[PDB]
RNA sequence: UACAA
RNA sequence: GGAGGUGACACAUGAUAUA
RNA sequence: GCAUGGUUGUCGUCAGCUCGUGUCGUGAGAUGUUGGGUUAAGUCCCGCAACGAGCGCAACCCUUAAGCUUAGUUGCCAU
RNA sequence: GGCGACUUUCUGGUCUGUAACUGACGCUGAUGUGCGAAAGCGUGGGGAUCAAACAGGAUUAGAUACCCUGGUAGUCCACGCCGUAAACGAUGAGUGCUAAGUGUUAGGGGGCCCCUUAGUGCUGCAGCUAACGCAUUAAGCACUCCGCCUGGGGAGU
RNA sequence: GGGCGUAAAGCGCGCGUAGGCGGUUUUUUAAGUCUGAUGUGAAAGCCCACGGCUCAACCGUGGAGGGUCAUUGGAAACUGGA
């Protein structure tokens, strides 16, 4: 859980956390103490609308089959980073993680 | 362009307002009916009358009046409905029996909402504000949808136009949907203003 | 609570296969006159509906404006794009010497005494954004004393 | 629409 | 997938503002 | 009818046209509504900063093509 | 500006490494002085191809064009002149500083890879921008010097 | 207290004169720079204060200001000179 992505794509901000690059296992352990489907656009920023679908899911079969299945993560961070913890590989941006775990 | 929502549904999911049968006196009875409907509109113009139903049988005319304000039609002690019944028996020379049916929630009745808007427009009220208030009231009372439209020289403009508002669903192509519709006219200093209201209850 | 002021109402158009489709853009500044100001925009076919959207959006980006006895701590120029607003502390007797949308932003912030000049684009949205930029970069003496590791007296 | 031809 | 290089019969016209 | 209400024709039964919230953009705007297939159809599925909704499509209405029950006159006629 | 068969002769500049040497001898540069595609001009040669002009044939309402058949200057050489181009990266020169990734040209160092110079491309942060975009080959951050701009037309008259 | 990729604006490009600008340190100087002294910058005016006009204009009185000024004594970091 400490072998990151290839060198030809490693973000420069993971140099402290980092052939291929190997993660900082020693630093992740100290960081770990400090700390499945598509993410709908506006899951957090549009709860005034999603909750209606969440409520309508609780309350047709064609909708529910996709609704149950529903209710890489750049959409989610913006929904949270704009509101003012997560595994952060070398290719991922660390500057936008409050509790970054530098483990693969 | 758009068919009258009532006329499309008459005899399908909406009932006739005239319930009688005739063959050779059809024209004479039809125009006695229209004579009565014009009389009631004029004589009860302030009594919030939504619609009038006429039934005929055995030289008797049974008239049902659906009114928002039934106490004005009946009058204190039944005196106002006795006076109207006496005048109807003179326009007709038949035995008229009048029934009055209160319509609660006058804000869900297209005819009453349309005429209220027309009355406010004649008082120089904002053609936008009256439409938005009527829509908010109907939707608060559980209307599935409502549409309003005022057409003409809005605010005394030299060029007439139509401003319409809507809320909810008003499925004018769905035949089984009971859509209440009414048109009313406001007499302003600048001419005719047309008010159309569509209400969908569910 | 928050007072709001309608800075500018603009009717905008987009062209379609028919004629033109019109909407209304409202630029609104909100503020409490106690050091918190914010601006927002909203668009609608109706002017009042665009104002409410603009008011609601303004509340999400309130800014904290440092003040000293009703005036700014130092001179600053706020710049956003082509907009640029020069703001200077003035004596308590002086009023808000500002021209347009700057006056709305500074008043709703609670300034009442400032010397400001708009040096740049007079487009209201960018003038407003420039004004907020300059207020966003003001620093009070207690804050800069903390970063430099001295006390406030040693700053002078 | 008011014009022009 | 997106760029940069490379190569690849005939059909005239429609006054001014206001839109 | 170039001051209007109401009513109608036409593009044209063309499948499109929008809105709310969110998000992107200084902004006009955009997105959704595009993309891969599919359909008479913005019809449907999948993917997607969109999620939903509305007016449209369709379906609910009339009639025509088959059968059954009720009914047998003024309809029908096999014994 | 430009430069493309090969050979010889004459000759300019750049790059890498080294750290012998000199010891700020540098940068920029008004005026000035030179070089400067193509067309063009003069003198004299040359003349295959192509081809302004021009001729004929088509097309067309007309066709002083586009298309076809020819064809002169010119296109080529030498020596003079001319001094202009979207002469463009539409980006003046010098110096330093500021994430990365990935091709390619000429080298160097070390163990095909790693490091490093100098060019030449693409992508892409911070920053900048009106946006488009630029982004260690800046349009970023700075200092020095030069050239230039101040609404459009009139008029580069 | 602005600009020059596409809005007006980088000379087509070299070489180079005057000029402008110029790496590190030590000593020295004192032209620039800084800091006092003296003289002068008339009066009226402007600004502040006070007084006379019934108030005010206005008038008067006392200050302040205005030099890239000169002469003279100090300082030596920076620019200049050795
Ligand atoms: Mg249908
Ligand atoms: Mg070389
Ligand atoms: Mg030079
Ligand atoms: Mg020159
Ligand atoms: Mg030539
Ligand atoms: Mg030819
Ligand atoms: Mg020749
Ligand atoms: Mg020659
Ligand atoms: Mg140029
Ligand atoms: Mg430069
Ligand atoms: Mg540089
Ligand atoms: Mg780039
Ligand atoms: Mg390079
Ligand atoms: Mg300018
Ligand atoms: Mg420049
Ligand atoms: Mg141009
Ligand atoms: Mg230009
Ligand atoms: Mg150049
Ligand atoms: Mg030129
Ligand atoms: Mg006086």
């Amino acid at each position: 859980v400490h072998f990151g992505h290839q060198t030809r794509r490693w973000n420069p901000k993971m140099k402290k956390y980092i052939g291929i690059y190997i993660i900082d296992l020693q630093k992740t352990v100290k960081k770990v103490d400090e700390a499945n489907q598509r993410w709908l656009g506006g899951l957090l920023t549009n709860y005034k609308t999603i909750s209606k679908r969440i409520k309508r899911i609780s309350e047709l079969k064609k909708e529910y089959d996709r609704l149950i299945k529903f209710l890489k993560e750049r959409n989610a961070i913006a929904e949270a980073r704009k509101l003012n913890v997560g595994i952060v590989d070398t290719n991922c941006d660390p500057d936008e993680i409050d509790y970054v775990i530098p483990a693969n | 362009q758009k068919i009258n929502p009532i006329g499309l549904r008459v005899g399908i999911i909406r009932d006739w307002e005239a319930k009688w049968y005739a063959e050779k006196d059809f024209a004479s009875l039809l125009h006695e009916d229209l004579k009565i409907r014009k009389f009631i509109d004029n004589e009860l113009k302030e009594a919030s009358v939504s619609h009038v139903e006429i039934e005929r049988a055995a030289n008797r005319i049974n008239i049902a009046i659906h009114t928002g304000k039934p106490g004005m039609v009946i009058g204190k002690g039944g005196s106002e409905i006795e006076k109207l019944r006496n005048k109807l028996n003179a326009l007709t020379d038949k035995k008229v029996h009048i029934n009055v049916i209160e319509i609660k929630k006058v804000d869900l009745d297209a005819r009453l909402v349309a005429e209220n808007i027309a009355r406010q427009l004649e008082n120089r009220a904002s053609f936008r504000r009256v439409q938005k208030q009527a829509i908010t009231r109907a939707m608060k009372l559980g209307a599935k949808g409502i549409k309003t439209q005022v057409s003409g020289r809005l605010g005394g403009a030299d060029i007439a136009r139509a401003e319409q508002y809507s809320e909810g669903t008003v499925p004018l192509h769905t035949l089984r949907a009971d859509i209440d519709y009414a048109h009313a006219e406001a007499d302003t200093t600048y001419g005719k203003l047309g008010v159309k209201v569509w209400i969908y209850r569910g | 609570e928050f007072e709001e002021r309608v800075v500018t109402i603009n009717r905008v158009a987009k062209v379609v296969k028919g004629g033109r489709r019109f909407r209304f853009t409202a630029l609104v500044v909100v503020g409490d006159k106690n050091g918190r100001v914010g601006f927002g925009t909203g668009k609608a076919q109706e002017v009042p509906e665009a104002i409410k959207k603009a008011v609601e959006a303004a509340k999400k980006d309130l800014v904290v404006v440092p003040r000293v006895e009703g005036t700014t701590p130092h001179t600053i120029t706020g710049r956003y794009g082509s907009g640029s607003v020069f703001m200077k502390p003035a004596a308590p007797g002086t009023g808000v010497i500002a021209g347009g949308p700057v006056r709305a932003v500074l008043e709703l912030a609670g300034i009442t005494d400032i010397l400001s000049k708009s040096l740049g684009s007079n487009t209201p949205i960018n003038m407003v954004r420039a004004t907020i930029d300059g207020l966003q970069n003001l620093k009070n003496a207690e804050d800069v004393a903390k970063l430099r590791g001295k006390t406030v007296e040693e700053l002078y």
